């Protein structure tokens, strides 16, 4: 680990250093699905001809990032991405722009949204639960090792490969940080106390955030709900989580410390970093090396019929590509 | 339960992120 870790932060400061750039036109790709819509982009399943080769393309509009005010959010997305590397994060092929667009042309994840099927399905078995938490508990040893916070782990962002692991995507928020932000953001239900609080906060929040997660997972719905957020977040500035029946001890124990207000007795932000999460009885049957091997036993292998398939992501309203006659924000995405 | 009043509730969808 320590030896690992030390290897992979000269390997990011290199690429992060001096970050890829134009890898690839628009009309290199094949447009083929929509596999998921929102705020300023859309993500297509595009296929590359060159190779045959197919990739989830996340394409931003440009004026509509201005808008929000996300150019430097957006900034880091690509930077941070390119620059890192690790067996559970979606590998960033190529990245590009045009007169009207932002584009990152993904790896392929043909196995759906978590949220997907853990609403579906309703809740997981903790084996089940446990499986994925593992994966994102070193993704975020990964991750923080390189000055990084990812800032919003939700379901609708874990990706299912075909063996059945986890693949981080959106790094929309993901900041390369060392000491207090104050930048809010995130998705509600998942946001930590400080981040709501507006007290500057550090990568803290990633742990509270992954406790949240593993709630989700074993209990089919979140420690935090509510119709409207100011509900919400009043839920967790409350300091008051209520857990279901069948939650074995240990699992009400590890999340008891990571749903800690408290972050000075929160685990991960410990003295003992995050091996106070790799200790934890509720771990104990997990063995960290397998995982990171991609050797454990898959508890769910979601299947697809053929490359190209997408019987595992919902359908959206396909819409057009349009590019303006003219550049759009120039200066503004100057290094994309 | 618990589990019911989250299916009444419209947050059982694709949870938006909060930006400004
Ligand atoms: N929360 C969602 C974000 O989803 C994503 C963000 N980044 C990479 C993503 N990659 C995939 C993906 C990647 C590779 N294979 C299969 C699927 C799916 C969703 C992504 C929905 C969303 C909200 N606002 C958006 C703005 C632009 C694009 C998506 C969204």
């Amino acid at each position: 680990v320590k030896e690992f870790l030390a290897k992979a932060k000269e390997d990011f400061l290199k690429k992060w250093e001096n970050p890829a750039q134009n890898t690839a036109h628009l009309d290199q790709f094949e447009r083929i699905k929509t596999l998921g819509t929102g705020s300023f982009g859309r993500v297509m399943l595009v296929k590359h001809m060159e190779t045959g080769n197919h990739y989830a393309m996340k394409i931003l509009d440009k004026q509509k990032v201005v808008k929000l005010k996300q150019i430097e959010h957006t900034l880091n997305e690509k930077r941070i991405l390119q620059a890192v590397n690790f067996p559970f994060l979606v590998k960033l092929e190529f990245s590009f722009k045009d007169n009207s667009n932002l584009y990152m042309v993904m790896e392929y994840v043909p196995g759906g949204e978590m949220f997907s099927h853990l609403r579906r399905i309703g809740r997981f078995s903790e084996p089940h639960a446990r499986f994925y938490a593992a994966q994102i508990v070193l993704t975020f040893e990964y991750l923080h090792s390189l000055d990084l916070i990812y800032r919003d782990l939700k379901p609708e962002n874990l990706l299912i490969d075909q063996q059945g692991y986890i693949q981080v995507t959106d790094f929309g928020f993901a900041k390369r940080v060392k000491g207090r932000t104050w930048t809010l953001c995130g998705t509600p239900e998942y946001l930590a106390p400080e981040i709501i609080l507006s007290k500057g906060y550090n990568k803290a929040v990633d742990w509270w955030a992954l406790g949240v997660l593993i709630y989700e997972m074993a209990a089919g719905y979140p420690p935090f709900f509510a119709d409207q957020p100011i509900q919400i977040y009043e839920k967790i500035v409350s300091g008051k989580v209520r857990f279901p029946s069948h939650f074995s001890s240990d699992l009400k124990d590890l999340l008891r410390n990571l749903l800690q207000v408290d972050l000075t007795k929160r685990f991960g932000n410990l003295k003992n970093g995050v091996n106070d999460i790799k200790n934890h009885k509720w771990f104990a049957t997990t063995d960290w090396i397998a995982i990171y091997q991609r050797k454990v036993e898959a508890p769910f292998i979601p299947k697809f019929k053929g490359p190209g398939d997408t019987s595992n992501f919902d359908d959206y309203e396909e819409e057009e590509i349009r590019v303006s006659i003219n550049e759009k924000c120039g200066k503004e995405f100057s290094e994309f | 339960t618990t589990y019911a009043d989250f299916i009444a509730s419209g947050r059982t969808g694709r949870r938006n992120a909060i930006h400004d």
